[PDB]
């Protein structure tokens, strides 16, 4: 299959107290692990002020929020139990979506093809304290978002200190291997070495 | 096989003329749970709708909007859909379902039309040309209309400039037509644009206001979100059918599965990518598909000259449905005893109809296929052939047979050597004497070079073998006389 | 695309009736609605009946409700007008038409109408 | 299953006949290649139960009754390492005129006469001969005297009996012997595949699906 | 228009050439069978079983 | 037109590979010739006659 | 080199597949070939001096 993927022993990048603003560049592989969960969710758009439309997803105690609305996103954006300073706009919203959400760890992958903002999730153990381990996971689509905005940034927001792994995503081929039951349990890379070619 | 073969005489031998092929009959249609109920509701049965002032550009999205029970509210008066039909409004959808709301005045409802302005197209609502959508207009006399007239919708008859199509008119402001100004107080020339719809019982029909709502139809680079429902059938079983589901749709017959889907999937499919299971989106059970069966039709003759009885087989094909795998129904009832009867057998190369099974064993004379021959012994036979003779003759380990007597016979040997020579010139076989043809042969380039020059080769060589396989001699010999 | 020819004019007394039909040929499943127009002498062709094909609800005018009725026929697409209780200030010429764009009461003459070649209706 | 494809296909004149008769063809080709190979002999000759040939051991290579399919256990491993066909598009796989069991039932008619008769039942009747006989008969074709075999018979016996004994081992410890046969399975499987995958093919229309384009096209201008 | 029909009459003459040479090789192949028959049953004695 | 000029030299490929496999396939007999002759002349000494 | 002849040479689809590897099965049924015609004794023999 052609299709747009993480390229085999590419390079991501580690942050720890630390949400920069990064670019997307036509999708991004998250990666986050944790203890205490800490991460809440990102902020989306363009320029993220009262100009240009941005999106939002927030997870809280029980439920999740996913909204884009044309927001003010702030300068230190950061959520004893409770603590809300993201954002104080609520002019011209357009969507709004309700759903239900170290020892764990979560990978995600974002991207945007024809207006459509898909979601991949896949929460497994993990039991280290240097960085992800080896081996091999499927990651499952879950939630097509019917958006349709353009994005070239994006940002994460956190709440005791977290790690997560940003990457980003090429236009790759790869072979994939299904079993009796249609999962995938394997998968090579068709430009890493001459074997895999 | 009179009529493929080219001839009246037919001989014994197998025979492949057409194939056959069974139908779909129900052609089932099978749509999800629709099921998400808009609020339309409240923009249907409600006692105070919007202003003209303050009707609202309200986004519903994310659930489905029925129109069947808007056909049959009995209530309609000026039912208006431009651009597509009422008819077809359920089945199909497009983007940018936003949607309006007023009770407008009935008297120039008409009025709001693509090309047609006025003053409610001039100072309440436009509608732009080529218009996809509706505006649908209802009597509404029961509620709107309190004692000594219903002032709950103001409205505007007064402003600066022609509207712009679905212009947001909101101003509080007064209309300005003179020169000289207004004081706060109002005077002559300060015309307050904002007077009273009279909304009295004892207006007429056409005086009592006419309830509009606005399905208007955009198309922006958006996904749709809010459609007409849709309506389904049901799904039968174990019978070549066509079907529609979701999205997908084909001919086959739906069986049980056996397999076990994720929960995440719909279908599945197979080596070298066909469609071979389906879950339906109203149950959430998964069902095989099978395609639907065919097969050619092979024909059992002994030869013209010795017999007029036939025998048909349809392969590889369950040998109960070939009276309706075939239309025996619109046939001869000549083709109607060869789809049923009491001579029907099914062999490993499908079901034969035109013979008895028997037990004994032949040899094989007509090769139908996979052990079973048939011939004719006045009726046609059907057998498993056999090889030959069985022999057990006594091994000795100290006895030998001698022949002592000797056959002198001579056994021919049959093989062709050569063929007769055909060339064929390209040039005038492809155009047939045109200069412009002969102009774009040539312009094809030189096929005409490898094609003279292969069906030379087929001469040249066929004279090569020819003179391998009959000149092994230096001279000439001859015999005594 | 829509063709209509009718019949079923003539003369009758007072106290009689007449079978006004209008037949369709073209685009069948395109109507949805059929109107009954009358345009007497000296005055505006107004609205007198209506009926939706894909509903079956009619819609009658004030001055021949309870006289007049329309019907639906599509075996033959062909809608029937039947005027009991004819009264001599319905000498008119009668028009049948047919909508592909909806249903509207009352009946308006700038509306799109597929129209009839008109049959005279005379009582006296 | 077009209407107006095979309306359209009548004015390309009658390719589907040779078609057809080339594709039959391949047919009679296999009935006349499997008939000339191993129908060469009129009668069905059969082994003796008491198995007497002077010490030689012939046990892995005659038909065994014991499996239900009535077959020797060398090629029913030549059967076992062999392994790979659907039916759609209107292509289908008739089957052969001769089953396996009657390929194993001329197999074990040829190796009860080139046994038991020597082969004098290939040119004749079926002659009887003991085998210590027929190999000191093959012997004096490549210039052995006959005494050499039966002062040594035993020994003969012996190394005919370990060299039989290593054609299993030699099949089951190689993956790449049977290549000639794997070869001709996978490429016409691949070829029938390559048959398939070109139905996915837009050839200069709009879309593959021939529905796409009569839908969404006038129909003289979805005839190019 | 005539480019369509030119080049459906040159694909029937190559697929018309193609059956005559592959059948071209086959008989090839069987009349040099027919000369080693010839020189092997004819010009001499064949020891060779049938 | 750039559809007329790949059906063109499509074709001209398509006749030139069917020539050249036919062709290969002659060579291919011609060395099984080769092969039971060598074998057979040179290996060993025949009885069997040109 | 022309992209658009590859966006109608792909639209016809994958006669470059068994054109290749027709083409490559002569090569390696060549290499089988002079190897069954040259390649059949098991040693190398050389003269006497
Ligand atoms: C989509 O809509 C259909 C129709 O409303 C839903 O089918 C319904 O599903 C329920 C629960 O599976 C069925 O209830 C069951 O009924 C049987 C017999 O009455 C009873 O023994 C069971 O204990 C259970 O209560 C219900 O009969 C069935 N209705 C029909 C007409 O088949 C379907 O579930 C909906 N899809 C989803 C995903 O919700
Ligand atoms: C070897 O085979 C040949 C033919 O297969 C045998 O020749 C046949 O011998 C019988 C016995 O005499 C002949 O039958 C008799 O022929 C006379 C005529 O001379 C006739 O008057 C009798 O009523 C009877 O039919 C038979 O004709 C003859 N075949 C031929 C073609 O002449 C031969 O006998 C065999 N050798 C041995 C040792 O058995
Ligand atoms: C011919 O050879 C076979 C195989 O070597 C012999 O079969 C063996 O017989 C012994 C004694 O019955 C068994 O213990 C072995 O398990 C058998 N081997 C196999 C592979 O089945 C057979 O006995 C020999 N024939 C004669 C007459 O001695
Ligand atoms: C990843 O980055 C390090 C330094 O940042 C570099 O040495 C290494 O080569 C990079 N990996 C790859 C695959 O290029
Ligand atoms: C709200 O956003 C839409 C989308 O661009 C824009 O057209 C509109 O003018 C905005 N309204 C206000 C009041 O900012
Ligand atoms: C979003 O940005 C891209 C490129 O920056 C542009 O092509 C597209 O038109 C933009 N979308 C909107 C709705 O302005
Ligand atoms: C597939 O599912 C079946 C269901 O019981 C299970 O037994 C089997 O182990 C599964 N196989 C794999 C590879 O997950
Ligand atoms: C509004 O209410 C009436 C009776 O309360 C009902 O008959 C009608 O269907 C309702 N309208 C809609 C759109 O459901
Ligand atoms: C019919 O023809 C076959 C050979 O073609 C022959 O064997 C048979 O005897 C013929 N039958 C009659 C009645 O002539
Ligand atoms: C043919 O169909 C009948 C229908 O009941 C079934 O019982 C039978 O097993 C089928 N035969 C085969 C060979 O599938
Ligand atoms: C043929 O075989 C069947 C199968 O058992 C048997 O019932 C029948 O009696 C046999 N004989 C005849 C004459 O049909």
């Amino acid at each position: 299959t052609q299709d747009l993927f993480l390229p085999f022993f590419s390079n991501v990048t580690w942050f720890h107290f630390d949400n920069p603003v990064l670019p997307f560049n036509d999708g991004v592989y998250f990666a986050s692990t944790e203890k205490s969960n800490i991460i809440r969710g990102w902020i989306f758009g363009t320029t993220l002020d009262s100009k240009t439309q941005s999106l939002l997803i927030v997870n809280n105690a029980t439920n999740v929020v996913i909204k884009v609305c044309e927001f003010q996103f702030c300068n230190d954006p950061f959520l004893m139990e409770s603590e809300f300073r993201v954002y104080s706009s609520a002019n011209n919203c357009t969507f709004e979506y309700v759903s239900q959400p170290f020892k764990n760890l979560r990978e995600f992958v974002f991207k945007n093809i024809d207006g459509y903002f898909k979601i991949y999730s896949k929460h497994t153990p993990i039991n280290l304290v240097r960085d992800l381990p080896q081996g091999f996971s499927a990651l499952e689509p879950l939630v097509d978002l019917p958006i349709g905005i353009n994005i070239t940034r994006f940002q994460t927001l956190l709440a005791g200190a977290a790690a997560y792994y940003v990457g980003y995503l090429q236009p790759r081929t790869f072979l994939l291997k299904y079993n009796e039951n249609g999962t995938i349990t394997d998968a090579v890379d068709c430009a890493l070495d001459p074997l895999s070619e | 096989t009179k009529c493929t073969l080219k001839s009246f005489t037919v001989e014994k031998g197998i025979y492949q003329t057409s194939n056959f092929r069974v139908q779909p009959t129900e052609s089932i249609v099978r749509f999800p749970n629709i099921t998400n109920l808009c609020p339309f509701g409240e923009v249907f049965n409600a006692t105070r709708f919007a202003s003209v002032y303050a009707w609202n550009r309200k986004r519903i999205s994310n659930c489905v909007a029925d129109y069947s029970v808007l056909y049959n509210s009995a209530s309609f008066s000026t039912f208006k859909c431009y651009g597509v039909s009422p008819t077809k409004l359920n089945d199909l959808c497009f983007t940018n379902v936003y949607a309006d709301s007023f009770v407008i005045r009935g008297d120039e409802v008409r009025q709001i039309a693509p090309g047609q302005t006025g003053k409610i197209a001039d100072y309440n609502y436009k509608l732009p040309d080529d218009f996809t959508g509706c505006v649908i207009a209802w009597n509404s006399n029961n509620l709107d209309s309190k004692v000594g007239g219903n002032y709950n919708y103001l409205y505007r008859l007064f402003r600066k400039s022609n509207l712009k199509p679905f212009e947001r008119d909101i101003s509080t402001e007064i209309y300005q037509a003179g020169s000289t100004p207004c004081n706060g107080v109002e005077g002559f020339n300060c015309y307050f644009p904002l007077q009273s719809y009279g909304f009295q019982p004892t207006n007429g029909v056409g005086y009592q206001p006419y309830r509009v709502v606005v399905l208007s139809f955009e198309l922006l680079h958006a996904p749709a979100t809010v459609c007409g429902p849709k309506k389904s059938t049901n799904l039968v079983k174990n019978k070549c059918v066509n079907f529609n589901f979701n999205g997908l749709t084909g001919t086959g017959v739906l069986t049980e599965s056996n397999k076990k889907f994720l929960p995440f999937q719909q279908f599945g499919r197979d080596i070298a990518d066909t469609t071979d299971a389906v879950r339906d989106p109203q149950t959430l059970e998964i069902l095989d598909i099978t395609p639907c069966s065919f097969g050619g039709v092979s024909v059992i003759t002994p030869g013209t000259n010795t017999s007029n009885q036939v025998a048909v087989l349809y392969q590889d094909v369950n040998c109960t449905e070939v009276p309706v795998a075939i239309h025996a129904d619109q046939l001869t009832p000549t083709w109607r005893v060869y789809s049923t009867g009491s001579n029907v057998f099914q062999t490993r190369a499908g079901c034969l109809i035109g013979a008895e099974h028997v037990n004994n064993s032949y040899e094989c004379d007509i090769p139908i296929g996979a052990g079973i021959c048939a011939s004719y012994q006045t009726s046609i036979i059907a057998y498993t052939m056999s090889l030959g003779a069985e022999n057990s003759v006594a091994y000795s380990n100290n006895s030998i047979a001698i022949p002592t007597n000797f056959t002198i016979s001579v056994t021919t040997e049959i093989l062709p050597v050569s063929m007769t020579k055909t060339s064929v010139d390209c040039t005038m076989y492809i155009c047939g004497d045109s200069t412009e043809c002969s102009n774009l042969l040539l312009q094809y380039g030189s096929f005409c070079t490898q094609l003279n020059r292969a069906l030379t080769g087929i001469a040249v060589e066929q004279d090569k073998n020819t003179q391998e396989v009959f000149a092994q001699v230096k001279q000439i010999y001859k015999t005594p006389p | 695309q829509v063709q209509l020819v009718e019949s079923g004019g003539g003369s009758v007394q007072a106290g009689g009736s007449l079978r006004l039909s209008c037949a369709a040929s073209g685009s069948i499943s395109s109507i949805t609605y059929l109107g009954w127009f009358r345009q007497a002498p000296g005055k505006e062709r107004e609205g007198v009946a209506a009926l939706i094909t894909v509903n079956g609800h009619t819609y009658y005018a004030d001055s021949v409700k309870g006289r007049f009725t329309v019907s639906l026929d599509n075996a033959k697409n062909t809608v029937y007008l039947q005027m009991n209780s004819l009264k001599p200030e319905d000498t008119a010429l009668y028009y049948c038409a047919a909508a592909a764009w909806g249903y509207a009461w009352p009946l308006h003459q700038d509306d799109y109408w597929y129209w009839g070649q008109g049959t005279q209706v005379t009582v006296s | 299953d077009s209407t107006e494809c095979s309306n359209l296909l009548l004015q390309y004149g009658s390719f589907c006949t040779q078609l057809n008769r080339a594709l039959t063809g391949i047919a009679v080709e296999q009935d006349k290649n499997t008939q000339e190979v191993f129908a060469q002999v009129k009668q069905i000759y059969k082994t003796p139960p008491i198995k007497d040939f002077g010490g030689f051991n012939f046990s892995q290579i005659l038909p065994d009754p014991s499996k239900p399919s009535k077959r020797s256990p060398i090629e029913d491993l030549l059967f076992n390492k062999v392994t790979l066909a659907q039916k759609f598009n209107g292509l289908t796989v008739l089957p052969p005129l001769l089953t396996d069991e009657m390929i194993a039932q001329y197999t074990s008619a040829l190796l009860a006469g080139t046994i038991t008769s020597g082969w004098t039942f290939g040119a004749g009747p079926a002659l009887q001969i003991p085998f210590p006989m027929q190999m000191a008969y093959r012997f004096n074709g490549i210039g052995v005297t006959q005494n050499v075999l039966y002062e040594n018979q035993k020994l003969i016996a012996n190394q005919f009996n370990s060299a039989i004994g290593k054609i299993q081992d030699s099949l089951s410890s190689t993956p790449s012997a049977l290549g000639k046969l794997q070869d001709v399975v996978n490429q016409n499987a691949q070829a029938l595949n390559t048959l398939v995958k070109q139905l996915s093919s837009n050839f200069g229309a709009i879309s593959s699906v021939l529905n796409d384009i009569l839908s969404r096209l006038d129909p003289p201008e979805a005839e190019v | 228009q005539i480019d369509r029909l030119i080049t459906g009459r040159l694909q029937s003459l190559q697929t018309y050439v193609t059956q005559q040479l592959i059948r071209a090789a086959e008989i090839r192949a069987s009349a040099n069978l027919a000369a080693t028959k010839m020189s092997e049953c004819v010009l001499g004695q064949s020891k060779r079983v049938d």
